[PDB]
Protein backbone atom coordinates (compact mmCIF):
# COMPACT_ATOMS: atom_id res chain seq x y z
CA UNK A 1 0.00 0.00 0.00
CA UNK A 2 1.60 3.24 -1.30
CA UNK A 3 -0.09 6.65 -1.03
CA UNK A 4 0.24 7.35 -4.77
CA UNK A 5 -1.94 4.32 -5.66
CA UNK A 6 -5.59 4.35 -4.57
CA UNK A 7 -4.70 6.94 -1.90
CA UNK A 8 -2.94 4.13 0.07
CA UNK A 9 -6.43 2.88 0.97
CA UNK A 10 -6.86 5.99 3.17
CA UNK A 11 -10.16 7.84 3.34
CA UNK A 12 -8.33 11.20 3.71
CA UNK A 13 -4.58 11.84 4.05
CA UNK A 14 -1.72 9.35 3.58
CA UNK A 15 2.00 9.34 4.53
CA UNK A 16 4.59 6.83 3.26
CA UNK A 17 7.15 5.63 5.83
CA UNK A 18 10.45 3.69 5.78
CA UNK A 19 9.69 0.16 4.47
CA UNK A 20 6.33 -1.31 3.41
CA UNK A 21 4.78 1.17 5.91
CA UNK A 22 1.95 3.67 5.51
CA UNK A 23 -0.01 5.85 7.95
CA UNK A 24 -3.38 7.38 7.18
CA UNK A 25 -4.44 10.58 8.85
CA UNK A 26 -7.60 12.67 9.17
CA UNK A 27 -8.31 16.40 9.01
CA UNK A 28 -9.01 18.34 12.18
CA UNK A 29 -12.54 17.53 13.38
CA UNK A 30 -12.13 13.83 12.47
CA UNK A 31 -10.52 10.80 14.11
CA UNK A 32 -9.03 7.69 12.52
CA UNK A 33 -10.84 4.40 13.15
CA UNK A 34 -9.19 1.15 14.18
CA UNK A 35 -9.20 -0.02 10.54
CA UNK A 36 -6.37 2.50 10.12
CA UNK A 37 -8.02 4.09 7.05
CA UNK A 38 -11.48 5.52 7.89
CA UNK A 39 -12.16 8.97 9.35
CA UNK A 40 -15.16 9.74 11.57
CA UNK A 41 -16.33 13.22 12.63
CA UNK A 42 -15.53 14.29 16.20
CA UNK A 43 -17.38 17.62 16.03
CA UNK A 44 -20.83 18.76 14.98
CA UNK A 45 -19.72 20.64 11.83
CA UNK A 46 -16.69 18.93 10.38
CA UNK A 47 -15.22 20.43 7.22
CA UNK A 48 -16.46 19.23 3.86
CA UNK A 49 -19.77 17.69 5.01
CA UNK A 50 -23.20 19.13 4.25
CA UNK A 51 -25.36 19.03 7.43
CA UNK A 52 -28.78 19.00 5.73
CA UNK A 53 -27.67 16.01 3.58
CA UNK A 54 -25.91 14.17 6.47
CA UNK A 55 -29.12 14.43 8.52
CA UNK A 56 -31.18 13.24 5.52
CA UNK B 1 -22.62 30.73 -13.34
CA UNK B 2 -23.83 29.88 -16.87
CA UNK B 3 -25.82 26.70 -17.47
CA UNK B 4 -25.99 25.53 -13.84
CA UNK B 5 -28.80 25.16 -11.34
CA UNK B 6 -29.79 26.75 -8.05
CA UNK B 7 -27.73 25.28 -5.21
CA UNK B 8 -30.42 24.18 -2.76
CA UNK B 9 -30.18 26.36 0.34
CA UNK B 10 -27.60 24.89 2.72
CA UNK B 11 -25.99 22.58 0.13
CA UNK B 12 -23.09 24.99 -0.59
CA UNK B 13 -22.47 26.01 3.05
CA UNK B 14 -18.84 27.05 2.50
CA UNK B 15 -19.76 29.65 -0.15
CA UNK B 16 -18.87 33.25 0.75
CA UNK B 17 -20.22 36.47 -0.76
CA UNK B 18 -17.81 39.42 -0.69
CA UNK B 19 -19.28 42.93 -0.66
CA UNK B 20 -17.68 46.38 -0.98
CA UNK B 21 -19.94 49.34 0.03
CA UNK B 22 -22.82 46.79 -0.01
CA UNK B 23 -22.17 45.85 -3.67
CA UNK B 24 -21.33 42.38 -4.93
CA UNK B 25 -17.57 42.06 -5.46
CA UNK B 26 -16.67 38.36 -5.67
CA UNK B 27 -17.14 34.97 -4.11
CA UNK B 28 -14.97 33.13 -1.61
CA UNK B 29 -14.64 29.84 0.24
CA UNK B 30 -14.73 29.37 4.01
CA UNK B 31 -11.91 27.02 5.15
CA UNK B 32 -12.07 27.64 8.92
CA UNK B 33 -14.11 29.88 11.20
CA UNK B 34 -11.90 32.95 10.55
CA UNK B 35 -10.34 32.18 7.12
CA UNK B 36 -11.70 32.66 3.61
CA UNK B 37 -9.93 31.87 0.33
CA UNK B 38 -10.75 34.11 -2.64
CA UNK B 39 -9.05 35.44 -5.84
CA UNK B 40 -6.34 38.15 -5.69
CA UNK B 41 -7.77 40.05 -8.67
CA UNK B 42 -10.95 40.78 -6.70
CA UNK B 43 -8.93 43.38 -4.78
CA UNK B 44 -7.14 45.17 -7.68
CA UNK B 45 -9.30 48.33 -7.42
CA UNK B 46 -10.19 48.55 -3.73
CA UNK B 47 -9.96 52.13 -2.50
CA UNK B 48 -11.23 51.81 1.06
CA UNK B 49 -9.94 48.54 2.48
CA UNK B 50 -12.12 49.05 5.58
CA UNK B 51 -15.49 48.57 3.76
CA UNK B 52 -14.96 44.93 2.71
CA UNK B 53 -17.56 42.48 4.11
CA UNK B 54 -17.78 38.68 3.91
CA UNK B 55 -21.21 37.06 4.18
CA UNK B 56 -21.66 33.40 5.12
CA UNK B 57 -24.93 31.45 4.99
CA UNK B 58 -26.21 33.51 2.09
CA UNK B 59 -28.58 32.04 -0.46
CA UNK B 60 -31.20 34.43 -1.89
CA UNK B 61 -29.87 37.98 -2.10
CA UNK B 62 -33.39 39.42 -2.23
CA UNK B 63 -34.27 38.44 1.33
CA UNK B 64 -33.03 38.10 4.85
CA UNK B 65 -33.84 34.76 6.44
CA UNK B 66 -31.61 34.88 9.55
CA UNK B 67 -29.01 32.27 8.50
CA UNK B 68 -26.68 34.95 7.07
CA UNK B 69 -23.61 35.97 9.05
CA UNK B 70 -21.65 39.07 8.05
CA UNK B 71 -18.08 39.85 9.07
CA UNK B 72 -15.59 42.59 8.39
CA UNK B 73 -12.50 41.53 6.49
CA UNK B 74 -9.50 42.32 8.75
CA UNK B 75 -6.67 41.12 6.44
CA UNK B 76 -6.37 40.43 2.70
CA UNK B 77 -3.21 38.42 2.02
CA UNK B 78 -1.90 38.16 -1.55
CA UNK B 79 1.18 36.26 -2.86
CA UNK B 80 4.19 38.43 -3.76
CA UNK B 81 4.17 36.82 -7.22
CA UNK B 82 0.69 38.10 -8.11
CA UNK B 83 0.70 41.06 -10.53
CA UNK B 84 -2.47 43.19 -10.59
CA UNK B 85 -4.56 42.84 -13.73
CA UNK B 86 -3.21 39.39 -14.60
CA UNK B 87 -4.23 35.77 -14.02
CA UNK B 88 -1.19 33.99 -12.55
CA UNK B 89 -1.14 33.41 -8.77
CA UNK B 90 -4.76 34.50 -8.52
CA UNK B 91 -5.39 33.71 -4.86
CA UNK B 92 -6.09 35.65 -1.66
CA UNK B 93 -6.38 34.59 1.97
CA UNK B 94 -8.81 36.68 4.01
CA UNK B 95 -8.90 36.90 7.79
CA UNK B 96 -12.29 37.77 9.27
CA UNK B 97 -12.51 40.27 12.15
CA UNK B 98 -14.48 37.76 14.24
CA UNK B 99 -15.14 34.04 13.64
CA UNK B 100 -18.31 32.91 11.98
CA UNK B 101 -20.43 30.48 13.99
CA UNK B 102 -20.71 27.08 12.37
CA UNK B 103 -24.32 26.05 11.73
CA UNK B 104 -26.29 23.87 9.33
CA UNK B 105 -25.87 26.73 6.83
CA UNK B 106 -22.24 27.74 7.55
CA UNK B 107 -19.56 25.04 7.28
CA UNK B 108 -15.92 25.21 6.09
CA UNK B 109 -14.69 23.34 3.02
CA UNK B 110 -11.65 21.17 3.81
CA UNK B 111 -8.32 22.56 2.68
CA UNK B 112 -6.56 19.33 1.66
CA UNK B 113 -2.97 18.29 2.17
CA UNK B 114 -0.84 18.95 -0.92
CA UNK B 115 0.06 15.29 -1.49
CA UNK B 116 -3.56 14.16 -1.28
CA UNK B 117 -4.69 16.94 -3.60
CA UNK B 118 -2.00 16.21 -6.22
CA UNK B 119 -2.09 12.38 -6.03
CA UNK B 120 -5.84 11.86 -5.60
CA UNK B 121 -8.10 14.90 -5.91
CA UNK B 122 -6.49 16.09 -9.17
CA UNK B 123 -7.80 12.90 -10.85
CA UNK B 124 -11.41 13.21 -9.75
CA UNK B 125 -13.05 14.21 -13.03
CA UNK B 126 -15.99 16.37 -11.94
CA UNK B 127 -16.12 19.12 -9.33
CA UNK B 128 -18.61 21.84 -8.36
CA UNK B 129 -18.23 25.58 -8.99
CA UNK B 130 -20.66 28.06 -7.48
CA UNK B 131 -21.55 31.72 -7.16
CA UNK B 132 -23.94 34.62 -7.71
CA UNK B 133 -22.23 35.72 -10.95
CA UNK B 134 -23.66 36.37 -14.38
CA UNK B 135 -26.13 33.77 -15.63
CA UNK B 136 -25.19 34.58 -19.25
CA UNK B 137 -22.32 36.31 -21.00
CA UNK B 138 -23.28 40.05 -20.96
CA UNK B 139 -26.20 39.15 -18.67
CA UNK B 140 -27.59 39.87 -15.20
CA UNK B 141 -26.18 38.25 -12.07
CA UNK B 142 -28.04 35.64 -10.07
CA UNK B 143 -30.23 36.34 -7.03
CA UNK B 144 -30.02 32.72 -5.80
CA UNK B 145 -26.74 30.87 -5.42
CA UNK B 146 -25.96 28.77 -8.49
CA UNK B 147 -23.83 25.66 -8.87
CA UNK B 148 -22.33 23.81 -11.83
CA UNK B 149 -20.59 20.45 -12.27
CA UNK B 150 -17.47 20.86 -14.45
CA UNK B 151 -14.90 18.31 -15.67
CA UNK B 152 -11.20 19.00 -15.18
CA UNK B 153 -8.73 18.82 -18.06
CA UNK B 154 -5.03 18.04 -17.98
CA UNK B 155 -3.29 21.21 -19.20
CA UNK B 156 -1.88 19.49 -22.32
CA UNK B 157 -5.47 18.54 -23.24
CA UNK B 158 -6.84 22.04 -22.49
CA UNK B 159 -4.31 23.62 -24.85
CA UNK B 160 -5.10 21.11 -27.66
CA UNK B 161 -8.91 21.22 -27.20
CA UNK B 162 -8.90 25.08 -27.05
CA UNK B 163 -9.93 26.71 -30.37
CA UNK B 164 -1.56 30.91 -21.27
CA UNK B 165 -2.10 28.18 -18.66
CA UNK B 166 0.65 27.96 -16.03
CA UNK B 167 1.41 25.30 -13.40
CA UNK B 168 -0.55 27.52 -10.95
CA UNK B 169 -3.76 27.04 -12.96
CA UNK B 170 -6.00 24.36 -14.39
CA UNK B 171 -8.79 24.25 -16.95
CA UNK B 172 -12.24 22.93 -16.30
CA UNK B 173 -15.62 23.09 -17.99
CA UNK B 174 -16.88 22.92 -21.56
CA UNK B 175 -15.83 24.29 -24.96
CA UNK B 176 -19.39 24.47 -26.46
CA UNK B 177 -20.48 27.80 -24.89
CA UNK B 178 -23.15 26.24 -22.65
CA UNK B 179 -21.63 26.02 -19.15
CA UNK B 180 -19.05 28.11 -17.29
CA UNK B 181 -18.29 30.31 -14.30
CA UNK B 182 -18.52 34.05 -15.12
CA UNK B 183 -17.95 37.60 -13.82
CA UNK B 184 -19.33 37.80 -10.30
CA UNK B 185 -18.20 34.23 -9.49
CA UNK B 186 -14.45 34.90 -9.19
CA UNK B 187 -13.00 33.85 -5.87
CA UNK B 188 -15.58 31.15 -5.33
CA UNK B 189 -14.93 27.48 -4.79
CA UNK B 190 -14.09 24.66 -7.15
CA UNK B 191 -14.96 21.83 -4.72
CA UNK B 192 -14.07 18.17 -5.20
CA UNK B 193 -15.74 15.17 -3.57
CA UNK B 194 -13.72 12.18 -2.39
CA UNK B 195 -15.08 9.34 -0.26
CA UNK B 196 -17.84 11.30 1.44
CA UNK B 197 -16.06 14.65 1.99
CA UNK B 198 -15.56 17.80 -0.07
CA UNK B 199 -12.24 19.60 -0.55
CA UNK B 200 -11.02 22.89 -2.03
CA UNK B 201 -9.17 22.26 -5.30
CA UNK B 202 -9.65 25.47 -7.26
CA UNK B 203 -10.61 29.12 -7.12
CA UNK B 204 -12.72 30.69 -9.89
CA UNK B 205 -10.23 33.02 -11.60
CA UNK B 206 -10.74 35.06 -14.84
CA UNK B 207 -11.32 36.35 -17.39
CA UNK B 208 -14.71 35.63 -22.01
CA UNK B 209 -17.70 33.95 -20.34
CA UNK B 210 -18.95 30.59 -21.74
CA UNK B 211 -17.04 31.44 -24.94
CA UNK B 212 -17.13 28.72 -27.63
CA UNK B 213 -13.69 27.09 -27.97
CA UNK B 214 -12.52 28.02 -24.45
CA UNK B 215 -12.59 26.49 -20.98
CA UNK B 216 -12.83 28.09 -17.55
CA UNK B 217 -9.53 28.77 -15.79
CA UNK B 218 -9.09 28.04 -12.09
CA UNK B 219 -6.30 28.73 -9.61
CA UNK B 220 -4.60 25.43 -8.71
CA UNK B 221 -4.99 25.51 -4.92
CA UNK B 222 -2.63 22.55 -4.39
CA UNK B 223 0.31 24.87 -5.20
CA UNK B 224 -0.62 27.14 -2.29
CA UNK B 225 -1.43 24.72 0.58
CA UNK B 226 1.84 25.26 2.42
CA UNK B 227 1.67 29.03 1.82
CA UNK B 228 -1.89 29.15 3.22
CA UNK B 229 -1.11 26.96 6.21
CA UNK B 230 1.89 29.07 7.24
CA UNK B 231 -0.15 32.28 7.02
CA UNK B 232 -2.98 30.80 9.11
CA UNK B 233 -0.43 30.17 11.91
CA UNK B 234 0.81 33.80 11.75
CA UNK B 235 -0.24 36.80 13.80
CA UNK B 236 -2.26 39.57 12.12
CA UNK B 237 -0.42 42.72 11.00
CA UNK B 238 -1.76 46.29 10.99
CA UNK B 239 -3.17 47.41 7.65
CA UNK B 240 -5.64 45.26 5.75
CA UNK B 241 -3.59 44.41 2.65
CA UNK B 242 -0.57 42.17 3.20
CA UNK B 243 1.69 40.94 0.43
CA UNK B 244 3.34 37.72 1.60
CA UNK B 245 6.33 36.00 -0.03
CA UNK B 246 5.53 33.13 -2.38
CA UNK B 247 6.66 30.41 -2.15
O1 LIG C 1 -9.68 44.80 -13.36
C1 LIG C 1 -10.46 44.88 -12.45
N1 LIG C 1 -10.19 44.26 -11.26
C2 LIG C 1 -11.18 44.39 -10.19
C3 LIG C 1 -12.23 43.33 -10.28
C4 LIG C 1 -12.93 43.04 -9.12
C5 LIG C 1 -13.92 42.08 -9.15
C6 LIG C 1 -14.22 41.38 -10.29
C7 LIG C 1 -13.53 41.68 -11.46
N2 LIG C 1 -13.83 40.99 -12.61
N3 LIG C 1 -14.00 41.55 -13.91
C8 LIG C 1 -14.23 40.57 -14.75
C9 LIG C 1 -14.23 39.33 -14.06
C10 LIG C 1 -14.41 37.97 -14.59
C11 LIG C 1 -14.57 37.56 -15.90
C12 LIG C 1 -14.69 36.11 -15.89
C13 LIG C 1 -14.86 35.10 -16.82
N4 LIG C 1 -14.90 33.83 -16.47
C14 LIG C 1 -14.83 33.44 -15.20
C15 LIG C 1 -14.67 34.37 -14.20
C16 LIG C 1 -14.58 35.72 -14.53
N5 LIG C 1 -14.42 36.84 -13.79
C17 LIG C 1 -13.97 39.66 -12.73
O2 LIG C 1 -13.86 38.80 -11.69
C18 LIG C 1 -12.52 42.64 -11.46
C19 LIG C 1 -11.74 45.64 -12.67
O3 LIG C 1 -12.30 46.05 -11.42
C20 LIG C 1 -11.44 46.84 -13.56
O4 LIG C 1 -12.22 47.96 -13.14
CA1 LIG D 1 -30.59 35.96 2.06
CL1 LIG E 1 -17.06 41.57 12.38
Amino acid sequence: LICVNENGGCEQYCSDHTGTKRSCRCHEGYSLLADGVSCTPTVEYPCGKIPILEKR
Amino acid sequence: IVGGKVCPKGECPWQVLLLVNGAQLCGGTLINTIWVVSAAHCFDKIKNWRNLIAVLGEHDLSEHDGDEQSRRVAQVIIPSTYVPGTTNHDIALLRLHQPVVLTDHVVPLCLPERTFSERTLAFVRFSLVSGWGQLLDRGATALELMVLNVPRLMTQDCLQQSRNITEYMFCAGYSDGSKDSCKGDSGGPHATHYRGTWYLTGIVSWGGCATVGHFGVYTRVSQYIEWLQKLMRSEPRPGVLLRAPFP
